[PDB]
C-alpha cells in the first residue's frame, strides 16, 4: 500500500477555426 | 496593448505587430563594427568598410552581444516602440538547444524588460499561416532546410529532419555554374546579381533529365537577364540545375538525402495513426520553397516513395516567404494566447529554464 | 492527509481534467487520482513503458495511459535534471484531444490532462512544480 503523503506546498470550434476567423490588418 | 512579433532568420529578420498582414520591418540579419554599430540596411550600405557579423548561424543564435544589438535596433529604430510596453513573440529554429533558449528569455525579460514573452518554432507558425494545425512543414530558408512534423501545434522533435543546405548554397552553386559558362562574380555586387537571376529565372524541372536532354536544342529555356547598366548574362540548363540540388544534394558534392526524401523519412518517424494526416498537410514554407515547379516535383517523388499519396497535393501557400511571421501574427492576436504568454511574474518565480516548461 | 489531497491540489486551478499520483518504486500502483476519468486506470504495464528502457518504439504509434492512446511530443522523463514527458492524446473522428504531462520523481510519477483548449505548457509547468515538491520532500 502507499506510503503517507509528505506535506503539500504551504506556499469547441478548435484552433483552426480560431485562426480562420483572425482578420489581418493592412499596415497601417 | 499590441503584441510584438519578431521572426529572427540566418540571412533576414521580419518584425512587426501582432494583428498586421505583413512585417513593418524586413532587413538583413547583420551587424557591422569598424573595424579600427551600424546593423541591417546601414550595415550592408557600409559593408566594404566594416567587420559584417551575422550573428544567426543555420537558424541558431550563436553571438549573444550582436544578436542584442539586432534586438535593440528592432525596437527602438525600426519599429519604434519601447519594449517593456509591448508583450513579444520571439520565433526560432526547429532543435534550438536548450541553453539557447534560455538566454533569449533572460535577455528579453532583464534586458529588454518585456511584460511577457513567448518562443515559437519558425515552421509551426508557417502551418498556423496556411490554416492549420497538423502538417508537415518544409522550412527551407537562406541557412538551414528542415521537415517539421506538427501535431495539433506541437512540433515532433524526435521526427524533425534537417537537409544541409539552404538558399546561400544555392546561389554558391548558381555563381559557380555560371562561372563554368564562362562568366565571372568577384565582387559583392556581383554575387548580389546572381542571387537575383536565382530568385527570378531559375525553376525545378519535373522530368529533370528529360529536361537536361532537351535543353539544346529548347526554343523556350534560354533566359536573358539584363542590369540597369545594359550588362546582359544569358542563362539555359542553369535555370534548372540550381534548385535540382534540392532533390539532388549531390551536385554540391552530398551524399545527402534530398528534400522529397527527408520528408518521406521524417513522416515516416512519426505515429503510424498520424502519418495521412502529415501527408495531406504537407506545407512548403520560406524562401527557398519559392521556385516554380517545387510542388509538381515534390508530389511526384513522394508518390514514388508512398504509393499511397499519388492524388495528393503540396500545398504552396503563396505568401511562404514570410509565412512564419505572419503565423505569429495571427498567432498573438488570439485570444488563445493569453495563457501561453511567460509572464515577468512567472520568470521571476521560475527563471530563464521557464522557457522549457512553457514554450513547445 | 492523503495522496487524495495531492489531487485536489492539481485539480484546484481548474486547467486539469485529470490527475494522478502512480507509485513506480516501494508500492507501484495509483496512489491516487480523479475518480472515473482516465489516469485511475492505468496499469503496471503501461508504467513500464513509460519509465523502460526502450525510449524508441513509443514512436511506432504511441503509448497507452489507461487505455487512452497518446503520441509522445518530448520525452525527457529518464534525465534527472528534467524528469518529464509531454503527449498529447488521440483521438478519432475528429473528437477533441488533450495534453499531457508525466513526471517523474524518487518515487512517483505524476500525470496530468488538461481541459480541452489548455495549453501544454500549462500543463507541463503544473506538473513540473508538484514533481519539484515531491523531490524535495524525498519522494
Ligand atoms: N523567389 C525565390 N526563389 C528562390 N529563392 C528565393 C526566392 N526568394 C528568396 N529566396 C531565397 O530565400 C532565402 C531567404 O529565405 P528566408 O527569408 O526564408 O530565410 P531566413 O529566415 O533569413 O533564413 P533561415 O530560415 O535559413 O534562418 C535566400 O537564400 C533567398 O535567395
Ligand atoms: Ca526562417
Amino acid at each position: 500500500g502507499p506510503p503517507p503523503a509528505p506535506p503539500l506546498p504551504a506556499a469547441a470550434p478548435g484552433l483552426a477555426a480560431a485562426i480562420a476567423g483572425a482578420k489581418l490588418r493592412k499596415v497601417s | 496593448t499590441t503584441a510584438l512579433v519578431c521572426d529572427n532568420g540566418s540571412g533576414l529578420v521580419k518584425a512587426g505587430f501582432a494583428g498586421d498582414d505583413a512585417p513593418r520591418a524586413v532587413f538583413p540579419s547583420i551587424v557591422g563594427r569598424p573595424r579600427h554599430s551600424y546593423v541591417g540596411d546601414e550595415a550592408q550600405s557600409k559593408r566594404g568598410i566594416l567587420t559584417l557579423k551575422y550573428p544567426i548561424e543555420h537558424g541558431i543564435i550563436t553571438n549573444w552581444d550582436d544578436m542584442e544589438k539586432i534586438w535593440h535596433h528592432t525596437f527602438y529604430n525600426e519599429l519604434r516602440v519601447a519594449p517593456e510596453e509591448h508583450p513579444t513573440l520571439l520565433t526560432e529554429a526547429p532543435l534550438n538547444p536548450k541553453a539557447n533558449r534560455e538566454k533569449m528569455t533572460q535577455i528579453m525579460f532583464e534586458t529588454f524588460n518585456v511584460p511577457a514573452m513567448y518562443v515559437a518554432i519558425q515552421a509551426v507558425l508557417s502551418l498556423y499561416a496556411s490554416g492549420r494545425t497538423t502538417g508537415i512543414v518544409l522550412d527551407s530558408g537562406d541557412g538551414v532546410t528542415h521537415n517539421v512534423p506538427i501535431y495539433e501545434g506541437y512540433a515532433l522533435p524526435h521526427a524533425i529532419m534537417r537537409l544541409d543546405l539552404a538558399g546561400r548554397d544555392l546561389t554558391d552553386y548558381l555563381m559557380k555554374i555560371l562561372t563554368e559558362r564562362g562568366y565571372s562574380f568577384v565582387t559583392t555586387a556581383e554575387r548580389e546579381i546572381v542571387r537575383d537571376i536565382k530568385e527570378k529565372l531559375c525553376y525545378v524541372a519535373l522530368d529533370f533529365e528529360n529536361e537536361m536532354a532537351t535543353a539544346a536544342s529548347s526554343s523556350s529555356l534560354e533566359k536573358s537577364y539584363e542590369l540597369p547598366d545594359g550588362q546582359v548574362i544569358t542563362i539555359g540548363n542553369e535555370r534548372f540545375r540550381c534548385p535540382e540540388t534540392l532533390f539532388q544534394p549531390s551536385f554540391i558534392g552530398m551524399e545527402s538525402a534530398g528534400i522529397h526524401e527527408t520528408t518521406y523519412n521524417s513522416i515516416m518517424k512519426c505515429d503510424i495513426d498520424i502519418r495521412k494526416d502529415l501527408y495531406a498537410n504537407n506545407v512548403m514554407s520560406g524562401g527557398t520553397t519559392m521556385y516554380p515547379g517545387i510542388a509538381d516535383r515534390m508530389q511526384k517523388e513522394i508518390t514514388a516513395l508512398a504509393p499511397s499519396t499519388m492524388k495528393i497535393k503540396i500545398i504552396a501557400p503563396p505568401e511562404r516567404k514570410y509565412s512564419v511571421w505572419i503565423g505569429g501574427s495571427i498567432l498573438a492576436s488570439l485570444s488563445t494566447f493569453q495563457q501561453m504568454w511567460i509572464t515577468k511574474q512567472e520568470y521571476d518565480e521560475a527563471g530563464p529554464s521557464i522557457v522549457h516548461r512553457k514554450c513547445f | 492527509a492523503g495522496w487524495n489531497a495531492y489531487i485536489d491540489n492539481l485539480m484546484a486551478d481548474g486547467t486539469c481534467q485529470d490527475a494522478a499520483i502512480v507509485g513506480y518504486k516501494d508500492s507501484p500502483s495509483v496512489w491516487a487520482a480523479v475518480p472515473g476519468k482516465t489516469f485511475v486506470n492505468i496499469t503496471p504495464a503501461e508504467v513500464g513503458v513509460l519509465v523502460g528502457k526502450d525510449r524508441s518504439s513509443f514512436y511506432v504509434n504511441g503509448l497507452t495511459l489507461g487505455g487512452q492512446k497518446c503520441s509522445v511530443i518530448r520525452d525527457s522523463l529518464l534525465q534527472d535534471g528534467e524528469f518529464s514527458m509531454d503527449l498529447r492524446t488521440k483521438s478519432t473522428g475528429g473528437a477533441p484531444t488533450f495534453n499531457v504531462t508525466v513526471t517523474k520523481t524518487d518515487k512517483t510519477l505524476v500525470l496530468l490532462m488538461g481541459k480541452e483548449g489548455v495549453h501544454g505548457g500549462l500543463i507541463n509547468k503544473k506538473c513540473y512544480e508538484m514533481a519539484s515538491h515531491l523531490r524535495r520532500s524525498q519522494y
